[PDB]
RNA sequence: GCUGACUGGGGCCUGUAGAGCACUGAUAGGGCUAGGGGGCCCACCAGCCUACCAAACCCUGUCAAACUCCGAAGGGUCCCAGGUGGAGCCUGGGAGUGAGGGCGCGAGCGAUAACGUCCGCGUCCGAGCGCGGGAACAACCGAGACCGCCAGCUAAGGCCCCCAAGUCUGGGCUAAGUGGUAAAGGAUGUGGCGCGGCGAAGACAGCCAGGAGGUUGGCUUAGAAGCAGCCAUCCUUUAAAGAGUGCGUAAUAGCUCACUGGUCGAGUGGCGCCGCGCCGAAAAUGAUCGGGGCUUAAGCCCAGCGCCGAAGCUGCGGGUCUGG
RNA sequence: UCGCCUCCUAAAAGGUAACGGAGGCGCCCAAAGGUCCCCUCAGGCGGGACGGAAAUCCGCCGGAGAGCGCAAGGGUAGAAG
RNA sequence: UCGAUGUCGGCUCGUCGCAUCCUGGGGCUGAAGAAGGUCCCAAGGGUUGGGCUGUUCGCCCAUUAAAGCGGCACGCGAGCU
């Protein structure tokens, strides 16, 4: 999958999901990008499932830029166990994405391709998405 | 009207040497007969007697922006203008007169011509060959 | 590129937009006024104007002063403009972003790879009067390996730069085909 | 391809109709025939 | 005996929200560059190349309860002021209580499941299962019931009948009974904004004609002729016709659409939004939004006048507890 | 699991729970105490006999990242080292 | 609900759901026909007898148009066992 190589703490509280995006709202790298429209924990297996979908659509071509990173520990208690006895074990890792974050984005591929490519990856994600392309993203001078 | 602008501009410039500007019939041909008709007074008149077709609309505006109305007898419908800036006007016609009678079409298909300014006629085309 | 502006006294910015306008501001050494522009109209300009070309504003005083966007703040969600910063041009030397027009088919593409345009601009200081349009760039020749950058561009008359200039501006990276899964 | 939740066109000769209050996909080639359910 | 809660003005104490990487760690790509596969290798003296691995470091993008260069709102406390309250403070007598619960918000746990669980502030129930609304219903909305009245104004919620009061007045929306409660996801459902593109030098649809020569473009174990992956990525005679839009041959053939001629001779296709609706939608005794029923509404949205409506508030009479 | 210490959870005073998250203590020092006087680190880059990539040296550059008996935090070179 | 709500399986007796096993309608089929597959509509009525195990369940035997899956305090002990 995709996950941190080291850590200071193996497990962490759940935290909340209010707010916009904090950052990562403009294209920055490629020509097109997939933006999140709802709050959600995107799991490593979801990210992978999307990325492969990408590389799979446009076989041998362009560059894909995964911009979200699963570094937050997802926990789960053993099958059929009661409440108590301490915190559960790490089942996987997630990426906390809030409305507006540009999760993925492609480069070096025909427009038509960028579309169907990003559309598919959307389906793999557990939230509503929107495709876009460089615009007022030139945050400069 | 951005591409049609160049179209008319070109028709006019070409409509300059008005010596054999004629318009007749023998249509409904294939693409194989394309290079055919396009060989009449081109193998005796050279790059002087050619056959170019364009929008009737844009064509009827050309004749206005440079006197040559009277094309009322012949105007409506799908038409072609066998422009001949050089090479015998009556000779470049003695061609379009045969190929037509050859491609299987009665001696009835000639919609007037303008020889160096002069409204020809219908039957006045069956003679421009003989 | 003509874009009209209007003055703002000091009434709820939330209203301006809940209307159809886009609040903003004008400034440089001297002068700094709260202004605004029609949203749907400012967008049509910026789409091409961007921050690479000078946006000539106006006002009631019929004073068409030249400027260029210093920064546009977005809405994060809804992702649309929410405020603009207009920099009024003078005669003084100013630093701006001039678009890099990478022209040519890099040998690395036909071969194997994608032209990742690391930097589609480059802040450079210059004279308002003398503002370039686009700094062309020689891309052909770049193979799969590393790629040209920063200190490798034809800097027009009176236009140096505020870069490293080691800052890589482009690089050809091999393409991604098949064969995946490394964690067996 | 008959009764699904996602009814689209599949091919240039497929036309999206709507009768009996439902969305049907009508087309020359019988397979593409769809509904919604 | 004015010091109370609460409040105004000062002074600081602080590190949450947020944000941000300067610290501690986590981070994707790129550059540069110790190494190490290894590579041309003139062979020890270095060396050169590398769409692999890859430090440190810089650039672009980010991440944190146990990160913080930074940092609110607020909160705490002291001082000066308001504040006469079943306020406070001091001493003593009598206790009961030490199973709490729901709701909101901030965290943990949980699986951001539970009429779950554990803390934090608040609030109600508890003890207000007294009253009005919510069909019914401890804790949702309204409101703190001393007693009496065949008087009055209101609250929430209502004003077609059940059922007290508008079948009220203007502008819209919906056509499903949506309203009367589910998602991703679909769709020429309706209505309204946009912004571009084409069109009376004739667009859009339909119809009529053409839709060609380079040649079956090169490349494939069978073959691949416009229709499996690439280079060059173009030419020709042209009104206009691709090294081709689907259908289709084993492959050709065939039928098509890209484009334009021409009739016709007024608008017409593209996408981005917003409102309300359609499908998506299967569970167990008999059904229904509480019922009847309701469609320019008796639904939804937005203005307005007016009424109904509690044990709340007035009016009238009475009792009682404090203080003066 | 049961007492004690550090950090978080703890909602920027204090306090605050759960079989919540993550680590320590049940010692030690006669110098690791008192006072007086001096001294300033870690690393980075050079240059260096054996010298790993830190032995000890030399030269710049370096406000603290070193050190402070042991956990963690706070603190600290204008010293607590 | 612990000042008591008898607990598995069978028997008996039904009744309901539909996410349909058969039967009836129908679309697509890689549907020639016949026989299938799949999806949509549809419970009106049907949905066998045995061997083994307390069994539910399953595995077999022999048939069948079919030998459906679930609910009713895992229906039914003031009805039986
Ligand atoms: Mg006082
Ligand atoms: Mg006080
Ligand atoms: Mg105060
Ligand atoms: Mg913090
Ligand atoms: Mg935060
Ligand atoms: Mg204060
Ligand atoms: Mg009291
Ligand atoms: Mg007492
Ligand atoms: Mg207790
Ligand atoms: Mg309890
Ligand atoms: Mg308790
Ligand atoms: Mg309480
Ligand atoms: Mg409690
Ligand atoms: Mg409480
Ligand atoms: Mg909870
Ligand atoms: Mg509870
Ligand atoms: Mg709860
Ligand atoms: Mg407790
Ligand atoms: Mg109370
Ligand atoms: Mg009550
Ligand atoms: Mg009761
Ligand atoms: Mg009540
Ligand atoms: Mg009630
Ligand atoms: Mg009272
Ligand atoms: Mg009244
Ligand atoms: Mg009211
Ligand atoms: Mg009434
Ligand atoms: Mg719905
Ligand atoms: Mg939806
Ligand atoms: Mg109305
Ligand atoms: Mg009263
Ligand atoms: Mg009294
Ligand atoms: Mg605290
Ligand atoms: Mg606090
Ligand atoms: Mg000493
Ligand atoms: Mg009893
Ligand atoms: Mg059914
Ligand atoms: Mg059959
Ligand atoms: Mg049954
Ligand atoms: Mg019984
Ligand atoms: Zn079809």
């Amino acid at each position: 999958m995709l996950m941190p190589r080291r850590m200071k703490y193996r497990k962490q509280q759940r935290g909340r999901l209010k707010g916009a995006t904090k950052g990562g709202d403009y294209v920055a790298f490629g020509d097109y990008g997939l933006v999140a429209l709802e709050p959600a924990w995107i799991t490593a297996q979801q990210i992978e499932a999307a990325r492969v979908a990408m590389v799979r659509h446009f076989r041998r071509g362009g560059k894909i830029f995964i911009r979200i990173f699963p570094d937050k520990p997802y926990t789960k208690k053993p099958l059929e166990v009661r409440m108590g006895k301490g915190k559960g074990n790490v089942e996987g890792y997630v990426a906390v994405v809030k409305p507006g974050r540009v999760m993925f984005e492609v480069a070096g591929v025909t427009e038509e391709q960028a579309m169907e490519a990003l559309r598919i990856a959307g389906h793999k994600l557990p939230i509503k998405t929107k495709i876009v392309r460089r615009d007022a993203y030139d945050e400069a001078q | 009207x951005x591409x049609x602008x160049x179209x008319x501009x070109x028709x006019x410039x070409x409509x300059x040497x008005x010596x054999x500007x004629x318009x007749x019939x023998x249509x409904x041909x294939x693409x194989x007969x394309x290079x055919x008709x396009x060989x009449x007074x081109x193998x005796x008149x050279x790059x002087x007697x050619x056959x170019x077709x364009x929008x009737x609309x844009x064509x009827x505006x050309x004749x206005x922006x440079x006197x040559x109305x009277x094309x009322x007898x012949x105007x409506x419908x799908x038409x072609x203008x066998l422009x001949x800036x050089x090479x015998x006007x009556x000779x470049x016609x003695x061609x379009x007169x045969x190929x037509x009678x050859x491609x299987x079409x009665x001696x009835x298909x000639x919609x007037x011509x303008x020889x160096x300014x002069x409204x020809x006629x219908x039957x006045x085309x069956x003679x421009x060959x003989x | 590129y003509r874009l009209k502006a209007y003055y703002r006294e000091g009434e709820k910015p939330s209203a301006l937009r809940r209307a159809g306008k886009l609040p903003g501001v004008m400034y440089n050494r001297h002068l700094n006024r709260k202004v605004y522009v029609d949203l749907v109209e400012f967008d049509k300009v910026f789409r091409q104007a961007s921050i690479h070309h000078v946006i000539v504003l106006e006002l009631p005083d019929g004073q068409s002063l030249p400027t260029l966007v210093r920064q546009v703040n977005l809405d994060k969600r809804r992702r649309r403009p929410e405020h603009v910063d207009f920099f009024v041009l003078s005669d003084e030397p100013v630093e701006m972003y001039v678009p890099l027009r990478f022209v040519g088919t890099p040998a690395g593409v036909r071969a194997g790879g994608v032209l990742q345009e690391i930097h589609r601009d480059i802040l450079v200081k210059v004279s308002p009067r003398n503002i370039p349009e686009f700094i062309e760039v020689d891309v052909s020749g770049l193979e799969i390996g590393d790629s040209l950058h920063a200190s490798d561009l034809k800097l027009p008359p009176g236009v140096e730069l505020a870069v490293s200039p080691e800052e890589t501006i482009a690089a050809v990276v091999p393409p991604e085909d098949v064969e995946k899964l490394a964690e067996e | 391809m008959k009764v699904r939740a996602s009814v689209k066109r599949i091919c240039d000769k497929c036309k999206v109709i709507r009768r009996h209050g439902r969305v049907y996909v009508i087309c020359e080639n019988p397979k593409h025939k769809q509904r919604q359910g």
